[PDB]
């Protein structure tokens, strides 16, 4: 069957600016069996463009689509702050197929992130069973790299990494990370430190507390 | 009640090609035909035997659509009483005909860069086609006394001839997805009125 | 003023199965098909198959060719989706959307999309039992850096059913405030952090509680955060 | 588009007598015909309808008889106020209703 | 009885724009159809618009893209927009009523007409 | 053999009528387009009318009204019968076969026959 | 309705030359044009259909292209039997087909 790659994945844009995206088919599709789909967070997507040069009732002037044979563009002439959501494509020459979609995200000046630590609570020792928090505060980038280190030896596949939206307020994000121990293991452990990597930070940030 | 199906016989991806032009029986429905009354992209609009306006208010049995795809110099040959290729080899419409005759220019779907070869028509035939009358046979002409015997070549021709549709052509020579729409009253009683 | 009205969230267990609802109003029922796609959690979207209302043809997926039924109620406006055999990797949100790719009465290839949709419904298959949240809290260092900076958040940790609300203060901070996406645990369960950021100046006048609220569970456990 | 054509172009005629005027189409239309007559410096009226269908009105001297191609407007006796442009319209094509050319009848 | 009055005709130079109106009496004005005719010595009688009960309007290849019709039945008031005015556009224009007898159809009134002329 | 052998021509008065013909071998003239084309001393070609394989007649506008072009199956001949002469019909008249494979062309021809319309 | 023109009304050449003869036309009539030879005193000869084309058993030197409103007909080398009058049909409209002034060619 047909597959439809979209590209690139993600897209950063601040608003004011115009926006291009591509929908590449593997065959030759009809103009007439393409159409384009806006999904806000949280929300249901909605219809932009059907016939690949058609715009839906209610769709404002701004979104505009062309293209034929194997490539298809959707542009964008102003960036709007409630025009960043994810974007598809979609075809119904042989039977129908989504596209990966394409990120749209507001674009900002590089940020650094405030690295905090905190140590297990008390209850966890009753209940037998470690978690140590490593929080993060604002900044821009997402690709954003954390690394829990035991005294002398680091740690793999027992950590699990949590991020949020980009919020309106100053477009930055917050990542939370957490390392899984049980009790027979944190009393053996004498140093925990968390290392940040990040173009925000000139040098890795790593963060310690001695054991209790 | 249930509507009428005109989006799918307008609004449909695929056309037939003119010789094996295609045929859709709509009936026990309700037609709406605002869906036509302003639509800005229509080149053509001829009802034949009933004004365009009094069809909301008009009673019949059956309605045929029949739908393809030729150029735009060959349009006036869909009406009563003419003469031509399209009208005597490939469809035929009677002299006492009732209907309405719909086209449209459809150049940013039908033309493709280095030509579209998916559109036929028939150049030879033995005889004129009778009214709503449909021949789809691909035997090879034969013009001479010397049988054909499938062996194609002087005197013995294929019958068919594609279009070759390019974007830089001018309108007549651009394609136009034309929709004929035949009523027919009879003694049975009236399943699409409209309303 | 078209609108398609989905069922709730559900939750079942493997090896069932579930039959979704979804209402349609303001517009001739029969004139349009309705289409299912559905989303896995932080996936794409992906298509399930296309049923019409006015002769109940239907053209399924290759991949849910097997364990999909549709059906139409023309009475009611309201279409129906039952999948069988659940499995682990079924949990998504499944939409509903008028048709306007194929045709109803003839069944051939229109020019359009999925003009309407619906609000989703999401759907769990989890090999697991209803658990009550657990909370702990998250003291700040005894050190203070940046000041006035300082931030202190509580961990929530086994509860099975995804949505939970924490709020700070009973609700009276909104500021500085952010909640984490839950995260699946290899167990079976969700874990939820929410943290805030105060100044280190007022932080002993000022005394905060995280509230968690657990609605499929009913429980509300309330512990203030303070150092040590 | 349908031509309609009409012959002859002047007819003169008396009070009493007998008229006959004939309106040819290019295409067979069948009974889709109209006749209109116009009183100079006046507005058109309507006299016949379907090509044999009298309007109401009009006085009975009037009728009309044909098909296809051939048609035909009779007055029996000629009163002295129906000199006048008479004028054939085709109603089978839609909307692009055609007139016909004219024709005077006078008093000799 | 039926009396159709017409209004808003005289001199323009060509290119301009002029608007005709044709006031109605005796009958309901939402329920028919209403067309103009125009008619020129040299070509007779010629149609050149019509407009429906539905909103329909439809126009000739003469004048199409240039004549704009209207309806208004609260005034019962039908108008006619002229732009870009030829020199062959001088004639007498009626407003006339379209009514049916079956499948055929036919123009039953007309108005006095007004005069239009391109200098 | 493929031939096409034209007799009919003749002097006639202004206002007279005539008749063409035009035989075929290996052809069969109700199964193939043919046209009839005239070409007047020291002028260039015109066409003047065409029939289909199917029946239908088509005329240029100079000889419309005029002309008529028509077949006899058990002859195998082509006719054109030519009436109210004018002095401008004088030409020598051609018959041949159009292919409308890949547009019309006349591919096989005949040898012409001279029609004059004199006063004399 | 469409007018063609052929240029130039005369020619000329040697031997063993290239020639062009164009034809254009008052509307674009795509790739439908046609090329005759008729040499003084009998019947043309087809040489080239859909303005590219060649008829079986025209001899190679002949070529032509072109498409819209200008065409053009090339011949490689001269023979002594080349010379004769040239003609361009337009096989675009089906019913109605007409022809050029012609082009005469001779030697020098
Ligand atoms: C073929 O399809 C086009 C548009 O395609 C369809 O549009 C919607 C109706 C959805 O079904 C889409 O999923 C689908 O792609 C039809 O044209 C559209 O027709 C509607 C109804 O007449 C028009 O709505 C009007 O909108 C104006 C305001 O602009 C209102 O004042 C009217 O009262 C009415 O609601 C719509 O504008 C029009 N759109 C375009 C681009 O033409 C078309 O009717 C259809 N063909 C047939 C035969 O049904």
């Amino acid at each position: 069957e047909i597959v439809l790659t979209q590209s690139p994945g993600t897209l950063s844009l601040s608003p004011g600016e115009r926006a291009t995206l591509s929908c590449r088919a593997s065959q030759t599709v009809s103009s007439t069996s393409l159409a384009w789909y806006q999904q806000k967070p949280g929300q249901a997507p909605r219809l932009l463009i059907y016939g690949a040069s058609s715009r839906a009732t209610g769709i404002p002037d701004r979104f505009s689509g062309s293209g034929s044979g194997t490539d298809f563009t959707l542009t964008i002439s102003r960036l709007e702050p409630e025009d960043f959501a994810v974007y598809y494509c979609q075809q119904h020459d042989t039977s129908l197929t989504f596209g990966g979609g394409t990120k749209v995200e507001i674009k900002r000046t590089v940020a650094a992130p405030s690295v905090f630590i905190f140590p297990p609570s008390d209850e966890q020792l009753k209940s037998g069973t470690a978690s140590v928090v490593c929080l993060l505060n604002n900044f821009y980038p997402r690709e954003a790299k954390v690394q829990w280190k035991v005294d002398n030896a680091l740690q793999s596949g027992n950590s699990q990494e949590s991020v949020t939206e980009q919020d309106s307020k100053d477009s930055t994000y917050s990542l939370s990370s957490t390392l899984t121990l049980s009790k027979a293991d944190y009393e053996k452990h004498k140093v925990y430190a968390c290392e940040v990597t990040h173009q925000g930070l000139s040098s890795p940030v790593t963060k310690s507390f001695n054991r209790g | 009640t249930n509507l009428c199906p005109f989006g799918e016989v307008f609004n449909a991806t695929r056309f037939a090609s003119v010789y094996a032009w295609n045929r859709k029986r709509i009936s026990n429905c309700v037609a709406d035909y605002s869906v036509l009354y302003n639509s800005a992209s229509f080149s053509t609009f001829k009802c034949y035997g009933v004004s365009p306006t009094k069809l909301n208010d008009l009673c019949f049995t059956n309605v045929y659509a029949d739908s393809f795809v030729i150029r735009g110099d060959e349009v006036r040959q869909i009406a009563p009483g003419q003469t031509g290729k399209i009208a005597d080899y490939n469809y035929k419409l009677p002299d006492d005909f009732t209907g309405c005759v719909i086209a449209w220019n459809s150049n940013n779907l039908d033309s493709k860069v280095g030509g579209n070869y998916n559109y036929l028509y028939r150049l030879f035939r033995k005889s004129n086609l009778k009214p709503f009358e449909r021949d789809i046979s691909t035997e090879i002409y034969q013009a001479g006394s010397t049988p054909c015997n499938g062996v194609e070549g002087f005197n013995c021709y294929f019958p068919l001839q594609s279009y070759g549709f390019q974007p830089t052509n001018g309108v007549g020579y651009q394609p136009y997805r034309v929709v004929v729409l035949s009523f027919e009253l009879l003694h049975a009683p009236a399943t699409v009125c409209g309303p | 003023q078209v609108q398609l009205v989905q069922s709730g969230a559900e939750v079942k267990k493997p090896g069932a199965s579930v039959k979704v609802s979804c209402k349609a109003s303001g517009y001739p029922f029969t004139s349009y098909g309705i289409s299912w796609v559905r989303q896995a959690p932080g996936q794409g979207l992906e298509w399930m198959g296309w049923i019409s209302t006015y002769n109940g043809n239907t053209n399924y997926a290759q991949k849910f060719q097997g364990r999909v039924t549709m059906t139409t109620d023309t009475s009611t406006t309201t279409g129906y989706m039952e999948l069988r055999r659940l499995r682990s990797d079924d949990t998504a949100v499944y939409y509903c959307a008028r048709d306007y790719t194929r045709g109803a009465w003839f069944g051939e290839s229109l020019i359009g999309g999925f003009d309407n949709w619906g609000q989703g419904t999401l759907v769990t298959v989890s090999s697991a039992s209803t658990k009550g949240p657990s909370v702990f809290p998250l003291a700040p260092s005894s050190k203070s850096t940046s000041g006035g900076t300082a931030a202190l958040g509580c961990l929530v940790k086994d509860y099975f059913p995804e949505p939970v609300t924490v709020s700070w203060n009973s609700g009276a901070l909104t500021s500085g405030v952010h909640t984490f996406p839950a995260v699946l645990q290899s167990s079976g369960l969700y874990s939820l952090s929410s943290v805030v950021t105060v100044p280190s100046s007022s932080l002993g006048t000022q005394t905060y509680i995280c509230n968690v609220n657990h609605k499929p569970s009913n429980t509300k456990v309330d512990k203030k955060v303070e150092p040590k």
